[PDB]
């Protein structure tokens, strides 16, 4: 036998736990989504009985990338409701989920192998609009049918890239151009490598409330797929988004919230290897949005602790997508590291952040902005992880804050005066009501022999660490630590003068690299501020 | 009247000196911070209070609330100034 | 530049913590300042023992008690000073400059900043232990016992050079030699890659045949043998080792009369206390009120910077270096079989039991307990750990004694007492609680695959509790003493002591025929549920 | 006297079915073990109770003792009996 299905069991176990993290006893079932072609599972979504509904499996599937579909369901013990579908039914028990044992899984599900499922392919993205006319008095009926016809008319669309001369369109099987986007989708990752298209429509076909919905459409381009493969996914991608827009719109109507416009967004929630596509009701009450934002956490098996589906942390794949940061700034430079061999255990940032440094925002902080820049990187983390909408403060905004709390006396505001680890914590507390912890040392040698404190921080709080000492400020993004040979290294984002958004120059030079323990001076004392993330999502 | 008690350890001196202060809960903690640093003969503007387990302390609030939020065990560390 | 010293700064910090442990009230008490003595190997400049002491105990009378208790190659090499306000008793060649922040934070880096000519080193234990049982006799004039005993021990060291130590088995002999007759690299065949607590060369101490109240003190004398040791090097040490024990016997006897108990004989004990890389040589009084004894325990702990948590200096904890040395529960029983193994190599990270134990197999206690005794036998191996680590002195219970406890605790009935019935981990936990007031923790599994999955729970246990674990499932009872686990490969091996019956005390069979070896993860049946009891040791000396 | 309340969970049955009991503190815990065992339809003669963290529990004592010693969250595992 070799019809073996592949599955990341550890990822499934986490999704069960993420659902269970909303309790505090109705039964629990779930759907299994995956790439039916290669017999692999990408998403195992659990849900209570109440929510195992054909109405709900369509919400889930409309939110997943175009290539993955319902490949089966699951059954914990034998007491869960199941919605008939797919080729198989996963047999689980309530105990093999609590402890998370892969052994018991592979024994109860024989036609399955465990595999650490990885991210694949690039992401084709294009902006699309469509008008819906709703006869007042039965708008729920019309929006439902409007989405039907739109899925029927979607086959005559055409996405074409001007720069490279590419065209995604309806094709006969013998017109398929094999290996079409290979030089774009080779060693590519959905969250970074994009191929932007322009959506066009043939001219051969087209009291009340009108509704013009415009958003984006993201479909994966893998390696070695043909122009026909791209097309078939590009259509399914559109249909799913169109339905997604309709379901929430209907949901809004029935909740008495009327017909509101939506905002398209694309996510990669923590742990996933495929994107999450959502049509967000951006015209509801903040509270109404929060409860809907909460529901989706339950429906997609997402953490209840940290925010995930906040607009601030939405991926900006389309060039016209509104950003809450600076498009010029480099996002997560350390991730673009070239070939590092760990000397021991590794522990880095848990989240996205932007590289702020010298001579960036039209200010020349040759020597005195080192701490300000490190502060800015931390602030980016809190934006990019859905803790704040407020933008990165300038040098003057920061200095104003220290003055506001009576700590530097207004001579500072117009000043090129230095600050440090402490002053950073003061501003963060004033602007974002954040709490900060410290690692106060008396020598850089102490910084090294207290590595375990940093690794514990990055493992639990994730936030970047600013380190002041020896008149220099830096940003620590990770530690490499072997508790046997005692050799420790630090991942240091140097806030000291890039001047040119340029990644290859960063990695090659000393900026953002793995520095040894010899870095910190043995003669000067260092302080480390550890930003602490707040408790709601 | 009703007053709270703090034990502030100087972490820049290897002998780990400590002053114990029983100040009225109405006292602005900036006064405690300044006075503690005074008895350690260190500048208050170049120092900062953190709790025992590491939490940064905002001295802008009364001594009562700072004793509820954070414990009685505090640490006076020295501020760094790092324009690199 | 050239005179660089070596010191386990981390171990020094622990000794300070162990002395400070008896207070548990920092900045709450009013006390004398703390100083200390530094002992080590003066020849190679290697600090081995850093002993902290409150001021009162910074005396010549006390420093001599410490140095006479340490191994022969170790001597006073300096003092120390905490925050520059300790008393210094003149001696050694240096004075460690420590601070309060250094000792609390345990900053190795800060130690090296203040003590410039020192380099931190994780000091390991080297060489084997040569042991010989030696007897001597003292005569004490009535009314002048205290006056004579100081002198009777003086001339004993003066005549300690006419001794001859002979090993009959290998034809080894250590006696006074002319420096040119020295036999180089003498005991390298025994001392190469050896450790003081396990590798032991036993000699018989002999004297030339042609050369009031009485006091005769027989007792062992232990001196270390290192690699590269000359025949003369062993002689110098074997003499200094005997002199120290004699002075220790003297010192203990003298202050015994000053404390009340008068003149008592002394039993000789040797320890390897937690964290030490050298041995502790002590002479202990044999008669005294229990108040006098427990106070003597507490003080020896304070003086040698021992913890107030673990028991350390109980007579049952004393090493079994010499063969004629008395033993508590070591009948024909083998102590720590798993240590006599070098067949094995790690497949990853490895954590094992922390302490001595005895192998309890079938039929060894008179009666034949064939296929039902396995669970009782592992219970006994556990109990042995508790007596050999100073948690109790009660003997290992017999089968009937075990079964009676289950009836007394109202679990299983009176007929149970009579029987050849089966028991398990859950009954073991009950007996430990009834007979020893012990608390046990469980790893409850439903398959032998779950045992392998939850290996980290075992590795944690051995790292934190160290007590041996019995495992019961598939109609079989075993004893787990260690675990080898690679957290990248997933490869997992188990160290198993098989309670099922071997012939007798013969490791060659036991080590090689598999009764005490490493087992693959496939050792446990995937079709049966397994339980593991994890006996938890108390927290008092 | 007053009542203590436990939550015993079966580990042998992968469904992990629990059962909430409330007995007066004076009640011997062997009665609680007995009831919960026959409620789970497992024999109390070859079942055992451990705490939520793994600590074995001696049922031969008042429920008040078990509560203060171990808590309210307990587990009913099986009794392995082997010889051979």
């Amino acid at each position: 036998v070799n019809e073996l299905w592949f599955i990341d069991a550890q990822a499934m176990f986490q999704n069960y736990a993420n659902l269970r993290s909303f309790s505090k006893n109705t039964t629990i079932g779930g759907f299994v989504f995956g790439r039916k072609a290669r017999k692999q599972v990408i998403h195992v979504l659990f849900a209570y009985a109440e929510d195992l509904t054909e109405s709900n499996r369509q919400f889930l599937e409309s939110s997943l990338s175009a290539d993955i579909e319902l490949v089966g369901n699951l059954n914990i013990d034998g007491q869960s409701q199941i919605l008939p579908g797919g080729q198989f039914t996963l047999q689980l028990t309530s105990r093999m989920l609590e402890n998370r044992s892969i052994s018991e899984f592979l024994d109860m599900n024989v036609m399955f192998n465990n595999e650490h499922v990885l991210m694949e392919g690039a992401s084709c993205v294009s902006r699309v609009g469509y008008e819906w006319s709703l006869r007042a008095g039965r708008e729920q009926e019309d929006v439902k049918s409007a989405a039907e016809r739109l899925s029927m008319a979607s086959f005559r669309f055409t996405y074409l890239n001007a720069e490279h001369g590419l065209v995604i369109r309806e094709q006969k099987p013998e017109a398929a151009q094999q290996k079409y986007l290979d030089k774009f989708s080779k060693g590519a990752v959905p969250y970074k490598d994009v191929i932007e298209f322009t959506a066009m429509q043939s001219l051969t076909r087209d009291h009340f409330t009108r509704l013009v919905t415009i958003g984006e459409v993201v479909f994966p381009a893998f390696f070695g797929d043909s122009s026909l493969d791209l097309y078939k996914r590009s259509r399914e991608a559109f249909n799913r988004r169109a339905n997604n827009t309709m379901m929430v719109t209907v949901n809004g109507i029935r909740a008495g919230r009327g017909v509101t416009t939506t905002t398209s967004a694309t996510y990669l929630p923590p742990g996933w290897v495929s994107l999450l596509h959502l049509q967000l009701p951006t015209k509801w009450t903040d509270n109404e949005q929060r409860n809907y934002r909460i529901r989706l956490h339950k429906l997609f098996n997402l953490p209840s602790s940290k925010p995930v589906l906040r607009l601030s942390q939405a991926l900006a794949l389309h060039s016209e997508s509104a950003r809450l940061t600076n498009k010029k700034l480099i996002r997560e430079p350390h991730l673009s590291i070239t070939n590092y061999q760990p000397v021991g255990e590794i522990t880095t940032v848990n989240g996205p952040y932007n590289y702020h440094h010298y001579m960036q925002d039209g200010i020349d902080d040759s020597g005195w902005g080192s701490a300000y820049r490190s502060f800015q990187t931390i602030w980016s983390w809190f934006i990019l992880n859905g803790y704040t909408d407020k933008p990165v403060p300038s040098h003057r905004e920061i200095q104003q804050a220290l003055v506001d709390i009576q700590d530097k006396q207004a001579k500072f505001v117009g000043s090129r005066q230095w600050i440090g680890s402490t002053e950073i914590s003061f501003v963060l507390n004033e602007l974002l009501k954040l709490e900060c912890r410290f690692i106060a040392t008396n020598s850089g040698a102490e910084v090294v022999e207290r590595v375990r404190e940093l690794a514990r921080h990055f493992e639990t709080s994730g936030t970047p660490v600013m380190i002041g000492g020896n008149m220099l400020a830096h940003t620590i993004l990770g530690v490499d630590f072997n508790d046997t040979t005692g050799e420790t290294k630090f991942l240091v984002l140097d806030p000291h003068y890039t001047g040119s958004e340029d990644i290859k120059t960063i990695t090659s030079k000393g900026w953002c690299a793995w520095k040894p323990a010899s870095f910190w001076s043995k003669d000067h004392f260092y302080n480390m501020v550890l930003p602490q993330p707040p408790s709601d999502a | 009247g009703s007053k709270v008690t703090f034990k502030i350890t100087l972490t820049s001196d290897p002998k780990l000196p400590f002053k114990v202060l029983s100040v009225p809960e109405s006292t602005p903690f900036t006064a405690v911070l300044k006075f503690a640093a005074e008895e350690f003969k260190v500048p208050a503007a170049t120092s900062a209070i953190i709790t025992n387990d590491g939490v940064g302390v905002n001295p802008a609030q009364p001594a009562g609330n700072i004793f509820l939020k954070h414990g009685s065990e505090l640490r006076l560390i020295p501020r760094d100034r790092v324009g690199g």
